[PDB]
DNA sequence: TTCCGAGATCAGACGAGAT
DNA sequence: GTCTGATCTCGGAA
């Protein structure tokens, strides 16, 4: 997890002029940047605070109010030094699929580095033996638009020993 | 209509072509030096480095590079064998 | 193979047919000519 | 899973007028137009094949969609095609600048004939923090002053002369040298990028090598549904220049159809150096500037004969019923006109205080309120959505008497729906319009947005 | 009318992405009269190229 | 000359870096520009511009001089930057004319730009001893012997006196005892010496073996007494020709005297003006021979015979049919070799005139082919720029399946076919550029 | 008058004594033949079935003035009416060669970057690299 | 010339369809709703 | 000696709108 | 079918 300072031009429609701005911008910005990975940034989640909100213009068209909003939002972005704890929501013969608990089932570990009893043989064998720990290793995101996924990870499992569970 | 069929051609093939890799024998000498200095000009002091990579990296941590007989005798001769101008 | 091109009367108000003539032109091709009455009492604007 | 995507429109900051080099003309176009001098219409059911109307280019009719989009004629833009001219030819738009550059650059080394001081004197002028069009076009005089006095360069020492503009679109340089556009292309290739800003061509917009045409963008089909006929006349001549080279003919005719292609490329731009060109679509009181960008035709606007009515206040125009049932104002539904618009949408487009279109809250097509149940549309009417109610009394229309001579010829008026087909106003306000009632007509526009309604009423 | 141009190399690119520099990322819609769009597209037909440089609404 | 600037963007990108190219290539595009103005227009921070100009003044690509404002305007000479392309060829002729020691002398002089004697002899005492036998150490005294031996034939000239302006800083340019004085290489002497190989190969492959050697010994004894701006060599007598002959020859004086008046009277004509003027047309003729066959090359030599006599004789003087000939003229016209119809004197009429006559102009066909050869090496390097970044996975595996290795030997066949072909078009540049410099006054 | 003729059949026949060149030794001046070339032109060349057995110097010299443009000897003393010095010498090529595959293509000259004819993927260098 | 014109006046803002800055488009309008640059949270 | 004044020829334009 | 500034050619002079 990491804070990301962001700047957005948030448009409040004119039937919300009863509510306070810093709340009613926050209700919009959650609908703008939740469950959405930003390229080279990470998976945005929610709104931390609005650090600076500047003055509400109203443009010659819409009649709405457009406030340029500086804020900070918490995002999900592993730092290439994190030993996370997830769950195996799937097993493919090329590599296991781990999922952080109801977070994102999009972390796909390749499996080449654990102890020399390694295969997934399509009958859902986890590992040939001697919560699940994970080492997130690389950042890898692909911008989708191409014509008229997207944070995938590669996840390792070294000689941790795993004293509690094998 | 006589040409209204398709892009003239994907490519136009010239019936005569290039001769060879002309001057074949002796440019083995220059040709290795083409690749020799390019091995040494890139690995030189007279180059620049991507310090924009390090300002891009907020993941700085310890244990990574991001964190970390001439046998001769004295003499002195200064010659003006060269020009005395400019 | 027949697409009908119906000759409709646009107008704004209604019009009564008075005569309908049927003839051949020079290159004999069945010309048909209508004639639309309309009476207007002179109201505001005329 | 979802990755963030932004969906926001923007506005114009500036326009940087430039050219495209003929390598940029090719990779801004979707098809080659090497095809026939015929119109691509085939013998049976006249379809289009490769031609000059490929349909990946654009769309001329509602039934045929274009090919490089899926969209039809309605909401598809144009797409570009390009033709390859065999022999390069002068662009008649930039032709005065080609003589303007060939008078400045050397005709042997393609450097500008100046010292290293005068060059540095003028380049000191060009890096001024304040630069105007006046401070540019003033220099192009002065740099062409000092360069059309010299005869020997400083950079090659060869001898130059005058560039005299012989005849129609031809160049003579002092049995004197003639600069056809074949030799001009590589001379403009050898101008250094040092000397590109000294001819005042901002090289971010375009270098001098593309003042002459070796490729040519054909306009999209959606902006020509007679200029197509000038395009196929090129590709006919682009084969006649292609056939006679491999056929064997004396150069006084291969230099003639090159001349004939030079005019035909120039005739497609300007036609008064019969069929109008790209100049004549931007000219006079008929072109796009003076008549389609400024003086453009306008929806929600009517025109009748005027007759007096002293029994109105000076601020009111009597609007006929039949006009007021046609001209509509989109009044959005806003908790105060909900019962009023419900009351009038039951009337529909036959009783006058009524409506004839409803958009739903989300761009649903206007629902022509004639066929369906109006009471089912009345009860289902919610907040937010648009009703195009009739021109009712208390609405703001604005007059105009068509020879507008001063500010007072357009004036707003409140609108009261009377019973006749004349625009009736109070006769005190007739000397601003300069309007007598001897059969004079005057127009009535109806502003649609609520911001343009207040700008009529107050101002 | 409603038209789509791109930020860099600013030129009329159809729908979601601009054909010159296929990279699809900078393309941002404008709002313009159609007669002005027909001006740009017949200016660009001859060699005058109006290269729009957009800016967001401030 | 935009394709020239295409190469200077390519040549600095492969050698030093990218911002030293960018600040470099911008300076070629906007010229005499101060330090703050360069950093504002390229969008580069001022600390990196001071470093990038520091490397550029070291390798003598950017020259600085202030005139009036008291603010130094840097300026990059364009034609020096393309001489990096000839760099391994500059190494090789110091191996044919000097030993492996002096060949390494011009190498690290070309590599590190400005060098003092106290450094460059100290460096080759490292490189030549580490490749020779330990205990059989190469003595540095022979290096100092061959170091001056290069300078007496004037292959290495010294740097012009430094301006030492206040804006310029002395400490940054040297890379870290005695100070000494710096020099670059005299690559201008090479352009004589590369021309010396050019004329001696022009005679030997045309006239006879014994004709070329007396041209060589004429030019070998006229080296210091001329310069590159000499319109022709210094005049010599035939008696010192017999003195300056090599010891391999045994020819009597009077028979070579007959060959001396034979060699003086040719269509070729030592006239250094006519020598590069005749060698450039053979470079033109070897391009139409490369491209349009011997039939179109036959009419290409015909217009070099008669200046303005064309299309009423070219169907007759080569006997090839009118259909086959006239496509060769218009292909020589459309590719700008045939130049144009500069004789039409009837007024403003393409149809009715005094009949347009073709005429080759030797320099317009020269400057185009030089611009073409500048364009050519752009397509060479960019391919070798292309094939490099993919195959990096298997270069370090040696440091591997059967298609994995097979991609490498098809890469190394390709790169060595590209890099050898950068030099074979490079010899066309100098052979034509020296012709360009020979017809350019006031430069 | 003889437009129905292929002098490209006769260009080798006026070439092959100038390729062999017995006595390339430099014992003397080697002032070389043009009259014997007119002599071999009149009576008999290398064998060929020829309709124009009539021998005029005005119809036979023209094959030379093509072959000078095919790199063969210049004229020395043709100012004489029939017989003078007439020096000649077959010119061997004064250079090597100078081109490459990319020097051959006219249409491929257009490109300037990765575009529709970009040199990062051209067919011609792909053909040349095998 | 590489003429970069800004879009000002009225003969260009009418062509481009921008609200002209002469007259009613000179100033611009704000909204007076409840807002403040607030304090953040302690992290 | 060159340069600037004064002789010729050349441009784009010549209101709204309406049926 | 002129009214127009611009831009080209001649010519007499310090
Ligand atoms: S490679 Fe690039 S340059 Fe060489 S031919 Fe193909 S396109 Fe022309
Ligand atoms: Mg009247
Ligand atoms: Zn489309
Ligand atoms: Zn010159
Ligand atoms: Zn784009």
């Amino acid at each position: 997890f990491v804070l990301v300072e962001m700047v957005d031009t948030v448009r409040i429609p004119p039937w919300q002029f009863e509510r306070k701005l810093n709340d009613s911008i926050a209700e919009e910005l959650n609908k703008k940047l939740a469950n959405k990975v930003v390229y080279n940034v990470g998976l945005c989640i929610c709104l931390f605070d609005i650090t600076k909100l500047e003055d509400a213009y109203v443009f010659p068209g819409d009649g709405a109010s457009h406030t340029k909003v500086h804020f900070r939002c918490v995002v999900f972005h592993p730092f290439l030094d994190e030993i996370l704890i997830g769950k195996i929501k799937g097993c493919s013969p090329e590599g296991v699929h781990v999922s952080l608990g109801f977070f994102d089932d999009i972390l796909i570990p390749p499996e080449s580095l654990q102890q020399p009893a390694k295969f997934d043989e399509a009958e859902q064998v986890w590992v040939w033996e001697y919560g699940e720990e994970i080492r997130f290793r690389v950042v890898d995101e692909s911008f989708v638009d191409t014509s008229p996924y997207t944070l995938v990870g590669s996840i390792s499992e070294p000689g941790l020993g795993l004293l509690s569970w094998w | 209509f006589s040409k209204g069929e398709k892009l003239p051609d994907v490519v136009l093939k010239p019936p005569p072509l290039f001769p060879d890799t002309d001057y074949k024998p002796v440019p083995l000498k220059t040709g290795e030096g083409e690749e020799y200095m390019l091995a040494l000009k890139q690995e030189l002091r007279e180059t620049m480095k991507r310090m924009p990579y390090f300002i891009e990296t907020p993941e700085e941590r310890q244990d990574i590079e991001r964190y970390s007989d001439w046998r001769r005798l004295p003499r002195e001769m200064m010659p003006r064998n060269k020009c005395k101008k400019a | 193979q027949y697409k009908d091109v119906p000759i409709t009367y646009k107008g704004a108000t209604d019009s009564y047919i008075e005569k309908v003539m049927i003839s051949s032109n020079a290159e004999d091709a069945f010309l048909i000519k209508m004639l639309l009455r309309q009476t207007r009492r002179p109201e505001i604007g005329d | 899973e979802q990755f963030r995507e932004t969906d926001v429109a923007k506005k114009i900051s500036h326009i940087c007028f430039g050219m495209k080099s003929p390598e940029e003309m090719r990779q801004q176009a979707h098809i080659q137009v090497v095809s026939k001098n015929l119109y691509s219409q085939d013998n049976q059911h006249a379809p289009l094949l490769y031609g000059v109307l490929d349909h990946r280019m654009g769309t001329s009719e509602k039934d045929r969609p274009c090919e490089t989009c899926g969209k039809n004629l309605a909401d598809c833009l144009g797409h570009y095609g390009y033709i390859d001219l065999e022999l390069p030819c002068f662009h008649v738009g930039y032709f005065r600048a080609v003589i303007g550059i060939l008078q400045m650059i050397c005709k042997t080394c393609c450097h500008i004939m100046l010292s290293q001081e005068e060059k540095k004197q003028f380049l000191d002028y060009l890096k001024r923090p304040g630069l105007t069009y006046l401070q540019k076009r003033g220099l192009k005089k002065k740099i062409s002053d000092k360069c059309r006095k010299k005869n020997i360069c400083h950079h090659c020492g060869a001898f130059n002369g005058t560039v005299k503009k012989c005849g129609l679109l031809k160049i003579i340089h002092e049995a004197q040298e003639n600069l056809n556009p074949l030799v001009v292309l590589n001379l403009f290739k050898r101008i250094p990028a040092e000397d590109v800003p000294l001819l005042l061509m901002n090289p971010e917009a375009g270098k001098p090598s593309d003042l002459i045409l070796t490729r040519l963008l054909v306009p999209p089909l959606c902006i020509r549904p007679d200029l197509t006929m000038k395009l196929t006349e090129i590709i006919f001549l682009n084969d006649v220049i292609k056939k006679h080279r491999i056929s064997g003919a004396k150069t006084q005719m291969i230099m003639e159809d090159w001349d004939f292609l030079q005019l035909q490329c120039a005739l497609y731009i300007n036609s008064e150096l019969w069929t109008r060109g790209f100049v004549q679509r931007l000219k006079g009181k008929q072109g796009r500037f003076r008549g389609n960008l400024s003086g453009k035709r306008v929806d929600f606007s009517g025109r009748t004969v005027i007759s007096p009515d002293p029994n109105l206040r000076i601020d009111e125009v009597a609007v006929p019923v039949h006009v007021a049932k046609i001209l509509t104002f989109p009044e959005k539904v806003n908790k105060a006109n909900i019962n009023f618009l419900r009351k009038l949408v039951q009337n529909g487009p036959e009783v006058h205080p009524g409506a004839n279109f409803i958009q739903q809250r989300h761009t649903q097509m206007k629902r022509f309120l004639k066929y369906g149940n109006r009471e089912k549309m009345a009860q289902e009417l919610k907040y937010g959505d648009i009703v195009e109610r009739h021109l009712i009394d208390g609405d703001v229309v604005l007059f105009n008497r068509q020879p507008s001579l001063h500010k007072l010829s357009i004036m707003a008026h409140l609108a009261r729906v009377k019973p006749h087909r004349t625009f009736r106003f109070n006769e005190c306000v007739c000397t601003p319009y300069n309007a007598d009632f001897d059969g004079d007509e005057m127009n009535l526009h109806l502003p649609q947005t609520e911001e343009a309604k207040a700008e009529a009423l107050v101002l | 009318f409603e038209v789509d141009v791109c930020g860099q190399c600013g030129l009329l690119g159809y729908s979601g992405w601009c054909h010159y520099c296929k990279s699809s990322c900078h393309v941002s819609s404008l709002r313009i009269p159609y007669a002005c769009k027909l001006l740009f597209q017949e200016l660009q037909s001859m060699n005058i190229i109006p290269r729009l440089k957009l800016s967001k609404y401030n | 000359t935009q394709a020239e600037i295409k190469l200077c963007s390519l040549l600095l990108q492969e050698h030093f870096g990218e911002i030293v190219e960018k600040i470099g290539v911008h300076l070629i595009r906007t010229g005499s520009q101060p330090l703050r103005v360069i950093a504002h227009d390229t969008g580069t921070s001022l600390d990196q511009v001071k470093k990038a100009l520091c490397v550029l003044v070291q390798h003598n690509l950017v020259s600085y001089q202030v005139h009036k404002r008291g603010v130094v305007e840097y300026e990059a000479q364009c034609s020096r930057v393309l001489r990096m392309l000839r760099y391994p060829r500059y190494i090789y002729t110091t191996k044919t004319l000097y030993s492996d020691t002096g060949e390494l002398i011009v190498e690290e002089l070309l590599l590190n730009g400005k060098l003092t004697m106290s450094a460059v002899v100290k460096k080759v005492a490292d490189r030549l001893t580490e490749t020779m036998e330990d205990g059989k150490t190469m003595d540095y005294a022979e290096v100092s012997n061959t170091f001056v031996r290069l300078a007496d034939t004037h292959f290495v000239q010294r740097c012009p006196s430094v301006p030492t302006t206040e804006n310029s800083d002395p400490g940054p340019p040297p890379p870290a005892p005695d100070d000494g004085i710096y020099w670059q290489a005299n690559l201008d002497r090479f352009h004589q010496h590369f021309r010396d190989q050019a004329i001696v190969s022009a005679v030997a492959n045309r006239m006879d073996q014994t004709s070329s050697e007396i041209v060589r010994t004429m030019l070998r004894m006229s080296e210091i007494t001329t310069s590159s701006s000499a319109p022709f060599t210094q005049p010599l007598s035939s008696n010192e020709i017999f003195r300056s002959l090599p010891v391999g020859y045994n020819i009597s004086k009077q028979v070579l005297d007959q060959y001396l008046t034979l060699l003086a009277d040719d269509p070729l004509e030592i006239n250094l003006h006519k020598a590069l003027a005749s060698l450039a047309t053979a470079t033109l003729e070897s391009v139409v021979q490369e491209r349009f066959g011997s039939r179109c090359a036959r009419i290409f030599r015909l217009v070099l015979q008669k200046k303005h006599i064309e299309q009423k004789q070219v169907e007759d003087f080569a006997m090839i049919p009118a259909k086959e000939a006239k496509d060769m003229l218009y292909k020589m016209l459309s590719e700008n070799f045939m130049s144009l119809q500069e004789i039409p004197k009837t007024p403003d009429h393409a149809p009715s005139r005094t009949f347009y006559l073709y005429t080759v102009n030797i320099l317009s066909a020269a400057r185009m082919l030089l611009h073409r050869c500048y364009k050519s090496i752009a397509n060479l390097i960019e391919r070798r720029q292309f094939e490099t970044k993919e195959n990096k996975r298997l270069l370090e595996k040696s440091q591997i399946t059967a298609p994995e290795r097979q991609q490498l030997e098809t890469l190394k066949r390709n790169v060595n076919k590209l890099d050898a072909s950068e030099i074979q078009v490079d010899e066309t540049i100098f052979l034509l550029e020296s012709y360009i410099e020979c017809t350019m006054k006031r430069q | 008058k003889f437009l129905q003729s292929k002098a490209e059949t006769a260009r080798e026949s006026k070439q092959n004594p100038m390729i062999q060149r017995n006595s390339s030794f430099a014992s003397s001046h080697e002032v070389w033949k043009y009259i014997c070339e007119l002599g071999i032109s009149k009576v008999e060349l290398s064998m060929e079935d020829i309709e124009t057995i009539l021998n005029t110097l005005i119809y036979d010299g023209k094959v030379e003035m093509t072959i000078i443009a095919a790199k063969e000897g210049t004229v020395g003393s043709v100012d004489g009416h029939m017989k003078l010095y007439r020096a000649v010498n077959p010119i061997i090529p004064p250079t090597g060669l100078v081109r490459a595959p990319c020097g051959l293509c006219p249409v491929f000259d257009d490109c300037h970057e990765g575009g529709e004819i970009s040199p990062s993927n051209c067919i011609y260098m792909t053909e040349w690299l095998e | 010339f590489g003429q970069k014109d800004s879009v000002c006046g009225v003969s260009e803002c009418i062509i481009m369809g921008i609200p002209m800055n002469i007259g009613t488009g000179l100033f611009k309008l704000l909204h007076k709703a409840d807002r403040d640059p607030n304090p953040p949270k302690r992290p």
